[PDB]
DNA sequence: ATATATATATATATGTGTATATATACACACATACATATACATATATATGC
DNA sequence: GCATATATATGTATATGTATGTGTGTATATATACACATATATATATATAT
């Protein structure tokens, strides 16, 4: 019990770059626009189903 | 239907997809009644085609 | 002065739909890389040598 | 005061040996989370009353 609590205290307080505001940039499935985040006419597409992901990237802006 | 592109590789499920024989089959495959019939009786296709 | 009678929105659950995902064996015979270390050359320097 | 010499320390560049593939689909199965409603049920919260 003291050993498992010691390993919890050991690998709990570690690591660097603790800047947690976006662990993953957008979503894996998300198509991030090039002028996203800044002032433009930047338009998001909320499609249904990941099998629709074909041809979305190809002829979008 | 949707068949993907160069940029995506995982094809979708069967539920949106229609298919039919192409003409290029008929360009390169002909005379298929002479195909060598397979040694198993319930192997209803032959060994191979022409 | 708390025991209990009682009332009422919690938990499946049914079937229909509509959509996801995931652990593995297969094997070459390379592909890219992951560090990696390691031995050796040479530089400078400084402290010995004179 | 100055030759010098060699020693070792760190670049460095390659050559080792591994390590991770995933390849690219076939193949095997399984899991997931929601919307549509009444019908009970249950369990515990409040009143009261002596």
């Amino acid at each position: 019990e003291a050993a498992l609590a010691r390993k919890l205290a050991a690998e709990k307080a570690a690591e660097t770059k603790a800047a947690k505001k976006a662990s993953k940039a957008k979503v894996h499935k998300h198509i991030k626009a090039n002028l996203c985040g800044k002032d433009a006419d930047t338009t998001l597409f909320l499609t249904e189903g990941d099998s629709a992901i074909g041809y979305l990237i190809d002829v979008r802006d | 239907g949707n068949f993907g592109s160069r940029t995506v590789q995982k094809a979708a499920a069967s539920r949106y997809i229609f298919a039919r024989v192409s003409k290029n089959f008929y360009n390169v495959y002909k005379d298929t009644e002479y195909a060598p019939v397979h040694q198993d009786k319930e192997h209803i296709p032959p060994a191979f085609y022409l």
